[PDB]
RNA sequence: CCGAAGCUUCGGCUUCGGCAGGAGAGGUA
DNA sequence: GCGCATGCTGCTCTTCTTTGCCATCACGGCGACTGCCG
DNA sequence: CGGCAGTCGCCGTCTACCTCTCCAAGAGCAGCATGCGC
């Protein structure tokens, strides 16, 4: 149940996000996959008089999302319309690397 | 970040790979964030930390078994205490019997465990103390466990930036008259290699 | 079978009681692969006259 | 092949200087090295 | 480099205007 | 009369490679290499 | 350690000339403009 990490396009992390999200639930498996979010800051763009404050994704393609290893866990979440593919070739690149929970801790700061 | 320039590794054969030493599946494995490798291990400071961490070692050991000790006490007093106040007065002493190989089942479970767990320390301490520089070590949990303990003395990492400490900290002439001296006395293959 | 590919990643993330044929179709790889063999392929050649 | 190679680059960059997981780095240094030696020859190493 | 238009002392001077890579198929000696 | 919502429309990228897609490719010469048997 | 034989990748495969056709598009992210509601 730790935190991984996963790949999408360029601009596609939120199309990716409802995509899963939709799924999980269609396709049946909402045992495995628990939590997604998708790290966004911020930007000033005031036009003198007009705030804005529009998303500014801190990793742009990179979603992580908290998933249960198995096998059609894996199925589900990397065959899902958008994802390029999950990350951790740390071990040549057969399975994902579970992120260090004090690295994903520190991610969710904000 | 730095790269690697494609003509001078991927090639038939490996320049680089006939400077470093190194097999061109290694070099393969180390630049495209696959494996790590040890630039460099102090050997002074090991030197004499080596009986130190020896002492250590065994101290750690020692803990390791006596707390398995403590674990095997606590569930096997409770367990036989329970299985003592009922010998299976209903049928035969047989039925207590069978409960209690079950119970002699869980603990060579766990005393396997532990014992595994004391030899992958054995591996740890065997990794760390004969440690070369261009050593190839696979498996990241490894790499951060030796980083956790011992992560003074050896250092090391992966990509390009790791094969420039490499190359950066390399001495020609010390190599080249070793290959005079192993051509000048040898035969077999090696003197091909040399060649 | 690229439109097949399609419409069966594209039946599980819609909702039901909203899906219709017409919405579940796509023409556009089947134009595509017929006119990408009748103008640039090996076997569909110019005639000479 | 310049526009893949300053692409890569310039994101390696962003994310360098952000204080980014290690994960993430090494796979963006791994994908501007396989940019970079399809730029000097293309097909030697893995797919064109 | 070419064209158009002016000054031109006949050496020339000035204004404006203008571009050309790959893949596949068939054929002749 | 003013605020909110939804459609013309500028406007600048974006296009991977698993449990998938993909299907193969002669023929000879040469040299490393690499697991494998002793 | 020490031979050992299959194997796997990389190199090469004649010259000059003529004619024709075809060479990423939909999705997405804003940026408003006008219609409709209270």
């Amino acid at each position: 149940k730790n935190w991984y990490v996963v790949h999408t396009y360029s601009g596609y992390e939120n199309k990716v996000k409802a995509n899963l999200e939709k799924r999980v639930e269609s396709m049946g498996m909402q045992d495995k996959i628990f939590r997604v979010v998708v790290p966004e800051e911020e930007e000033t763009d005031i036009k003198n008089g007009k705030k804005k404050v529009v998303k500014k994704k801190v990793f742009p393609g990179y979603v992580l999302v908290e998933i249960v290893m198995t096998d059609d866990s894996w199925y589900v979440v990397r065959n899902t319309p958008g994802v390029t593919g999950f990350v951790g070739s740390a071990g040549s690149g057969s399975k994902p690397t579970p992120l260090l929970p004090g690295e994903a801790e520190t991610i969710l700061k904000r | 970040a730095p790269v690697t320039h494609i003509w001078y590794f991927k090639g038939v054969p490996s320049r680089l790979g006939y400077l470093l030493d190194l097999a061109p599946k290694d070099l393969e494995k180390i630049i495209y964030f696959a494996a790590y490798v040890i630039t460099s291990v102090d050997e002074e400071m090991r030197h004499n930390e080596l009986s130190t961490l020896e002492a250590e070692m065994a101290v750690e050991r020692k803990a390791v078994e006596d707390q398995r000790d403590g674990e095997l006490e606590a569930r096997a007093q409770k367990l036989e205490a329970d299985l003592a106040e009922l010998e299976a007065e209903g049928a035969k002493a047989d039925a207590r019997r069978k409960v209690r190989d079950g119970g002699e089942r869980e603990m060579r479970q766990i005393r396997d465990r532990a014992q595994r767990e004391l030899d992958r320390l054995e591996d740890i301490w065997s990794t760390f103390t004969k440690l070369a520089p261009k050593q190839l070590i696979v498996d990241e949990n490894l790499y951060r466990e030796l980083v956790d303990r011992y992560g003074e003395y050896f250092t090391g990492a992966m990509g390009a930036e790791s094969i420039q400490k490499l190359i950066e900290n390399f001495d020609i002439d010390a190599e080249a008259e070793s290959l005079r001296d192993v051509i000048r006395n040898g035969k077999g293959q090696k003197k091909l290699r040399a060649l | 079978s690229r439109m097949e590919r399609v419409v069966r990643e594209r039946m599980t993330t819609q909702d039901v009681e909203a899906i219709t044929p017409q919405t579940l179709i796509n023409i556009r790889p089947v134009v595509a692969a017929i006119k990408e063999f009748f103008g640039t392929s090996q076997l569909s050649q110019f005639m000479d006259q | 092949l310049y526009r893949r190679v300053i692409n890569r680059n310039n994101r390696l960059k962003r994310l360098i200087d952000l204080g980014a997981p290690e994960i993430i780095v090494n796979n963006e240094k791994r994908m501007l090295q396989e940019s970079v030696d399809a730029l000097f020859d293309n097909g030697r190493r893995g797919r064109p």
